[PDB]
């Protein structure tokens, strides 16, 4: 059979099985009446999450200037955000008190004087036993093509990559000691050279003379602020600690070098490292800095000690402080819960508008051969 | 890497898919070889390279473009056998190259060396050097050489042998270049806004860049700007092109694919289906409006019958043709009833006139139902009844018959034996193969001449000589010894040609009737041909012959010497009788041409037959109307030889058949003619001779000329030469901007397929000459209807939605970059992880439109065919539009607004938005958030326009969707990711990834889900009707007689 015909099957001859997607207005209802339904109803839950959290944030960078140095005085509301619900309690969380102060330090065996802020808060409901402490940095962009790559995170790792290998790496501008001694920088680049390092303490309830206990602090530990799967990239160094030196604004912490009582960091157990060195995505950012995950933050006025180290209005920007309580959405986001309800409520519409029309507005009869150009 | 990998896997995806294009066309011969190897030893085809060693046995078959150096027969001689490609016989020598005619071994080919500076491709079939002596072709046959030490000297497609087979491009591949030239303009606006805002937002020196960024790339602000251009040039490389040629590629490819495994096509006889030899030009047919068809082989059978013949002035016609069928029933006389009762008498005659011929002796080559010159007084005539001569007249002319050709005779055993009478010609053939049909059986050449079996006894009939038949001579003569010991000359031709070799003044009352017998077959629609004999002497053939020969030996100017020596006998002839031939109209032409014409492209028949003629099987196959009032261009003779008269009378005649509607000749009515496709008013036609062709296609009346065939529904060119007919194809596809088929056979129109758009070849009884230069190798006619109004307008409408679809889908993506570039001071960072970058525009978003593009189809394989007039949306060009790619790209544009705002907005504006407190909104984080739903909303989009769902579509829509999740939780999952080392777990875990990825495509769809819905409802298209009505039932009757 030296036959020369083309296989008969289903798909040579284009037969395959299909679904012709016809429009009718009986499938057009039936999917702006599924797609108003689902987003209505996710859009309702999502709005419902949002408006569950509660949370303050304060705004302190203008503290060195307007706080007076001597006592307490109340910081203008453009400053102070809250999202709770207790509805004008006694603690209203829009009078803040807050003064500032200069005090010596004992950083390790040298004591540098820094400058503190000390905030006076008030919260009115007993937030719930899962209570992060973000820091929010606006103006400040992590997002540049060469900030993004600077670091050698072979490095970081643990490993005493050294001079040349690390000289000519991304890490252009910090790979040397600014100085004549030939040096490596241990955490070297220009992302963990620019670590926010103010200083926040946790919260100490403030003596009302009600509760017997004068200031019970309400400690928040910085472990576990970072995913346990990010120590897999980091660990303790390798460098015999007479060729390495901190980065250039790294000195203030470290004015003596790398030292055996002063020595580097231990960036797998540091969780406030391992936030900044996933970098942000915009300008204006939060990152994490405390958590509490077995108590509730009774009410009552808190207050925390910042010292200001990171200034911030030296390029325009701003930075605050906001302690938030989680929601399973994340924290407070208006915006899905509108957005949801405002596409749930347009296919609403536009289901009006279609069964509506299409069934007591001119049908126009399916198929009918009065469109068809050539019976015209 | 980023753009070296995908610019690697481009070249290579592109040869993998011409090996499998080569590999399903086609479904590695032997050379023996060696620089390097010490051995001829064998290789194949697919090892081949330039200037390599090469050995060649007897009679091999070549690889590609040789050259020679030696061989073992002395003087370097080489046979070649070319008939496959050269269509001279001959086996032509070549010459192994002179200084280097030692060269003998197996391993001493290597030492002598030289320098081949050879020339590049030289077409001309008898050019090259660096002439022919060295020329060795691919497809011939090497002979009469022990060996051959081959030396080539070019390989691959560098050969004339495959570059002899004109590559056409659709008109849409040609016309993209303006939507790839505005893709790049706004992608070097793009990058230019990038320079000119980064070398801004760097020269601030306050702001957090001056402090912990230390300066720039380059130290700047107006250099900074320059090297963010050329880094925002390779980010968004997305909108190169680059891609959409290797999809186009491949989804035109694919869609030839499917029309040459078509199954409706393919034509049993033959053994061949549609092999489309040009798969680039798959949507042309989408779009053609004229067809300049042929009349013989293409729209007739091209196996003619013997239908009438007149001897002695008793004419034995008894039959009846389809042309004269329409002319009578056509009024109220012959209408219907006796339409049918005509041929029933027909029938009764055949059955009549098969007793006449079963009364006579034995010829076991008769059969029923395989006569054509049925005629019961033919046979009661020869019987012997009604005439002592005339009886020996139809003797004569039946022997006649059976003598005055050169075809040879194939027999059939077990059943009944038929004889098959082939030849050069199917003219000629149906005389002898009606002499076999009542008697006088024809056998081979028989070592003396042909042997026939008079009314079935033997007899055997000494053949002296035959001069045969040229187009220039439109007859042919055999002499040929009478049984009776007596010569006899025979001469059968047309009439013009023996009517002046004639003895004038003779059996005049005979000649006035078989003249006259002649114009009524002529005029009811046949090819007529004639026989004369002539009483010839020995000395006086041989007084002839003598001259013949010594003319004939001479070998210049042999093709004019024959002529007159061979004339030195042919001017004493004397009639026979007169006979006629007919052509059955194929089998589903008269549909084919309604189905066409009703599609709204026009019809030309550039017919190289009679006028008459012309016009009523014009009538038969449907091609005309009573309501076509057919207007006629003719100018006529006696206008001396000056050109005033003849062109003064074409433009009158030109002018009234323009003044019969608006105006002439007036190029602000082409200029808007040029324009317009508008489904020809059906209501006109044209009838042209092929002498007033001649001079309306003088270069003064083209323009006026164009009008008038741009305003008729079909236009008749009646004897037309092998000029016109690529001259007319010529005129009206580069006066208009119009598209163009040519379907023919035979090499008569080679110049009709090639000069125009679309070139289809019927593989025609003629030869494969029409085949070998075509596109579309087609069976026979009626399969135009299937390719052209289905395969055509399906794959015009699929190469539309998919050019749209590719450049949305890069839009909403490199937009979506530069959206986020805003938020970045212009400082191009990647969002997306690079490798998402690189895999885009390969895995998540390619299969899905390849797919829409060659696997979708509007209505039906059947619905397509029963309502033809969808096709005219593509001859308007309608599917692929410049206000359909801005609407594109403007919906590419807001889809990418919102993919990429909803997806900041979500968690860039959240303290933690990870419901378990720790941080997304990582750079690359949010590069997942955004990245997933877009890759959702591109797919999905893309299935808000294809129009049939069918299984592979799903199918591939759903693995390129989970593809992109499977591959990020794969490549996260290791550190070599390091800052995307986790984000599967801690992205896929969390709520707004999965609210997000549910509401951005719903919001990038809903602006294009509602018009399509409110379009389809309150301004339909017709497919869309055709849908409608293919949906409640009504074309599920058509689709029910298809599958019955
Ligand atoms: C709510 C609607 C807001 C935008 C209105 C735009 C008005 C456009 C009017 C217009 O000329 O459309 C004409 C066409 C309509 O094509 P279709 O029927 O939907 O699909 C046929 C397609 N070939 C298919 O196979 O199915 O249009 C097209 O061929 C493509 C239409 C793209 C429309 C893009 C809208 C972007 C809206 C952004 C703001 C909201
Ligand atoms: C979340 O915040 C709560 C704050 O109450 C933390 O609990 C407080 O944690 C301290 C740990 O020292 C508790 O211990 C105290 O120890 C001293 C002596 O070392 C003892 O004298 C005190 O009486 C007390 O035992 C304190 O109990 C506990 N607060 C109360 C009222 O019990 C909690 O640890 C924080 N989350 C995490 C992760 O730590
Ligand atoms: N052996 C023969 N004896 C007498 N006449 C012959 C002949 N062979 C061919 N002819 C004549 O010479 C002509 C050859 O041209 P031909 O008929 O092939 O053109 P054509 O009709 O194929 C052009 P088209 O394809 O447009 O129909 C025919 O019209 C035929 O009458
Ligand atoms: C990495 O680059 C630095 C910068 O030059 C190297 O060189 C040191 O440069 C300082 C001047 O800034 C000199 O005083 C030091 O003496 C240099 N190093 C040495 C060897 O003394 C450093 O050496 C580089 N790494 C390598 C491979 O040399
Ligand atoms: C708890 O906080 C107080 C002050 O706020 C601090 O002195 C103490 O060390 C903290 N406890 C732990 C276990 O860190
Ligand atoms: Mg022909």
């Amino acid at each position: 059979a030296p036959k020369n015909r083309p296989p008969n099957t289903a798909f040579r001859q284009q037969r395959m099985r299909a679904w012709q997607c016809v429009l009718t207005p009986k499938l057009i209802v039936t999917v702006f009446s599924i797609l108003a339904a689902i987003y209505l109803g996710f859009g309702a839950w999502l709005t419902y999450l949002a408006h569950t959290v509660r949370d303050l944030k304060i705004d302190y960078t203008d503290c060195l200037t307007s706080a007076p140095k001597d006592d307490f005085e109340t910081i203008p509301q453009n400053h102070i955000t809250a999202h709770f619900s207790a509805k004008d309690s006694t603690f209203d969380p829009y009078k803040a008190q807050w003064k500032t102060t200069e005090r010596e330090v004992q950083v390790a065996n040298y004591t540098d004087n820094r400058q503190f802020c000390i905030v006076r808060f008030n919260i009115p409901e007993d937030l719930q036993p899962t209570i992060s402490f973000f820091y929010y940095l606006e103006n400040f962009y992590q997002n540049h093509r060469r900030y993004v790559n600077s670091f050698n995170a072979k490095q970081l790792l643990g490993d005493a990559v050294d001079g040349k290998t690390i000289n000519d790496s991304t890490c252009d501008p910090i790979t040397h000691d600014p100085k004549g001694t030939g040096k490596i920088v241990y955490p070297c680049g220009l992302v963990a050279n620019s670590i926010f390092n103010d200083t926040f303490s946790s919260p100490l309830a403030l003596a009302v003379r009600n509760s017997s206990d004068s200031s019970r602090p309400y400690n928040m530990t910085t472990k576990g602020i970072a995913w346990p799967g990010l120590k897999d990239l980091y660990g303790k160094t390798s460098y015999s600690l007479d060729q390495i030196v901190p980065p250039p604004n790294w000195e203030r912490r470290y004015k003596y070098g790398y030292q055996e009582n002063n020595p580097p960091p231990d960036l797998k157990t540091d969780e406030l490292f391992q936030n900044w060195m996933m970098l942000a995505a915009a300008p204006n950012f939060y990152k994490l800095y405390q958590k509490n995950d077995t108590h509730p933050m009774l009410a009552g006025q808190y207050e925390i000690e910042i010292e200001s180290n990171f200034d911030v209005t030296v390029y325009k920007g701003r930075k605050a402080f906001v302690i938030t309580t989680l929601s399973t959405m994340g924290s407070r986001n208006i915006w899905p819960g509108i957005i949801f309800l405002i596409v749930g409520g347009i296919c609403l519409v536009l289901d009006i508008y279609f069964i509506l029309s299409f069934f007591i507005w001119r049908p126009r009869k399916l198929g009918d051969p009065s469109y068809l150009s050539w019976n015209q | 890497g980023l753009n070296s990998v995908p610019l690697i896997v481009i070249i290579t995806v592109t040869a993998i898919k011409d090996a499998i294009e080569d590999y399903r066309r086609t479904i590695n011969a032997p050379v023996h070889r060696l620089s390097g190897k010490a051995r001829f030893h064998k290789d194949a085809w697919k090892n081949l390279v330039v200037g390599d060693f090469v050995r060649i046995y007897n009679d091999d078959e070549l690889p590609a473009d040789i050259i020679i150096l030696a061989t073992s027969d002395p003087d370097g001689a080489c046979y070649v056998e070319t008939k496959n490609l050269d269509g001279e016989t001959n086996l032509k020598v070549r010459q192994a190259l002179r200084c280097g005619r030692t060269l003998k071994h197996a391993r001493d080919c290597e030492r002598a060396q030289f320098v081949i500076e050879s020339e590049p491709p030289q077409p001309n079939l008898y050019k090259y050097n660096g002439g022919i002596d060295n020329l060795l072709l691919r497809g011939c046959h090497l002979r009469n050489t022990e060996w051959a030490l081959g030396v080539v000297v070019f390989t691959g497609h560098d050969t004339k042998i495959m570059m002899n087979a004109p590559s056409k491009r659709a008109r849409i591949a040609r016309e993209l270049n303006f939507n790839v030239i505005c893709n790049f303009g706004i992608l070097l606006i793009m990058c230019l806004i990038a320079a000119i805002a980064n070398g801004i937002a760097w020269g601030k020196t306050d702001a957090s860049l001056a402090w912990f960024e230390y300066g720039s790339i380059g130290g700047t602000p107006a250099l900074t700007g320059f090297i963010t251009f050329w880094a925002a040039v390779i980010v968004f490389q997305n909108l190169v092109p680059i891609s959409l040629y290797i999809s186009l590629e491949i989804v035109r490819t694919l869609q030839a694919f499917f029309i040459y495994s078509d199954v409706g096509m393919y034509y049993e006889k033959i053994d061949q289906p549609c092999i489309p030899k040009s798969w680039n030009i798959s949507d042309d047919v989408g779009q053609i409006e004229y067809i300049f068809s042929d009349k013989t082989g293409t729209l007739t059978q091209n196996v003619m019958e013997f239908k009438k013949a007149t001897i002695n002035g008793q004419p034995y016609g008894e039959a009846y043709t389809e042309a004269q069928a329409g002319m009578d029933r056509r009024r109220g006389i012959n209408v219907e009833e006796e339409a049918k009762v005509i041929r029933e008498e027909i029938a009764a005659a055949k059955v009549r006139a098969i007793r006449g011929l079963r009364e006579l002796h034995d010829n076991p080559y008769l059969h029923d139902e395989d006569m054509t010159f049925i005629a019961p007084d033919f046979v009661e005539d020869l019987a012997g009844k009604n005439g002592p001569e005339q009886q020996q007249a139809t003797e004569h002319f039946m022997l006649a018959l059976a003598l005055c050709h050169t075809v040879v005779a194939e027999k059939q055993p077990g059943d009944p034996p038929k004889m098959i009478f082939k030849a050069q010609s199917p003219d000629e053939a149906a005389l002898v193969a009606t002499a076999r049909d009542m008697g006088f059986t024809v056998l081979g050449m028989s070592d003396g001449g042909i042997n026939v079996n008079v009314m079935g006894k033997d007899m055997h009939f000494p053949v002296l000589s035959i001069i045969e038949f040229n187009s220039s001579r439109k007859r042919m003569s055999t002499i040929v010894r009478m049984p009776d010991g007596r010569i006899l000359l025979f001469c059968k031709g047309a009439d013009s040609v023996i009517y002046s070799r004639l003895k004038k003044g003779e059996q005049a009352d005979m000649r006035r009737e078989t003249a006259q017998h002649l114009e009524m077959f002529a005029v009811e629609g046949l090819r007529t041909l004639c026989i004369a004999e002539r009483e010839l002497s020995e000395e006086e053939y041989r007084e002839w012959r003598r001259e013949h020969d010594l003319a004939a030996t001479a070998l210049e100017n042999r093709e004019e010497k024959l002529e007159e020596v061979a004339d030195k006998i042919e001017r004493d002839l004397t009639l026979l009788g007169g006979t006629a031939i007919e052509d059955r109209l194929q089998d589903g032409v008269p549909d084919t041409i309604a189905l066409l014409a009703d599609a709204g492209i026009k019809l030309w028949v550039l017919t190289g037959d009679k006028v008459e003629t012309a016009i009523n099987i014009g009538f038969s196959c449907n091609l005309l109307n009573n309501d076509m009032d057919l207007l006629r261009l003719q100018v006529n003779e006696s206008d001396a030889s000056t050109e005033d008269d003849y062109l003064q009378l074409a433009e009158e005649q030109l002018k009234t058949n323009l003044e019969r509607f608006n105006m002439t000749g007036d190029d602000e009515e082409l200029k808007r003619a040029r324009k317009d496709h508008n489904a020809p008013s059906p209501t006109y036609a044209l009838v042209i001779d092929g002498f007033t062709l001649r001079w309306v296609l003088s270069d003064s009346l083209k323009q006026k000329f164009l009008l008038l065939c741009k305003q008729c529904k079909s236009v008749l060119c009646c004897r037309v030469s092998p000029a016109q007919k690529a001259a007319v194809v010529s005129m009206v596809k580069n006066g208009l901007d119009v598209m163009t088929l040519s379907i023919g056979d035979g090499a008569n129109d080679v110049a009709m397929i090639q000069e125009a758009d679309v070139g289809v070849g019927i593989a025609g009884e003629e030869g494969r000459q029409a085949v070998m230069s075509s596109d579309f190798a087609i069976g026979q006619f009626r399969f135009l209807q299937r390719l052209v109004l289905v395969h055509g307008r399906w794959s015009y409408r699929r190469l539309a939605e998919t050019i749209s679809n590719f450049f949305y889908k890069n839009m909403i993506w490199t937009w979506s970059i530069f959206w986020y570039q805003c938020y970045c001071n212009f400082d191009i960072a990647y969002i997306f992880e690079y490798t998402y970058i690189l895999m885009f525009n390969l895995f998540f978003t390619s299969v899905p439109v390849i797919l829409m593009g060659v696997l979708d189809q509007d209505v039906s394989d059947t619905v397509s065919l029963a309502v033809p007039q969808l096709y005219r949306r593509g001859i308007e060009r309608k599917e692929w539009t410049q206000t359909k790619f801005w609407l594109y790209m403007i919906d590419g544009v807001y889809q990418s607004v919102m993919s990429f705002f909803i997806p900041f907005i979500f968690v860039v504006l959240t303290p933690t938005a990870a419901g378990n407190g720790l941080d997304v909104s990582e750079r690359t984080r949010l590069g997942a958030y955004i990245a997933h739903p877009a890759v959702i909303t591109i797919n999905g989009y893309i299935l808000i326009n294809t129009y049939r769902w069918d299984w592979l579509m799903l199918l591939s829509i759903v693995l390129s969707d989970v593809f992109i999740f499977f591959w990020t939780g794969v490549y996260t999952a290791t550190t070599y990711s390091a800052g995307f080392y986790q984000a599967a777990p801690q992205v896929y875990q969390e709520l707004t990834f999965w609210m997000c990825l549910i509401v951005t495509p719903a919001l990038c769809l809903l602006p294009r889900l509602v018009v399509k819905c409110i379009q389809k409802q309150r301004f339909p298209y017709d497919v869309d009707i055709i849908r409608e009505q293919a949906n409640r039932g009504d074309f599920a009757a058509a689709d029910a007689a298809a599958v019955a």
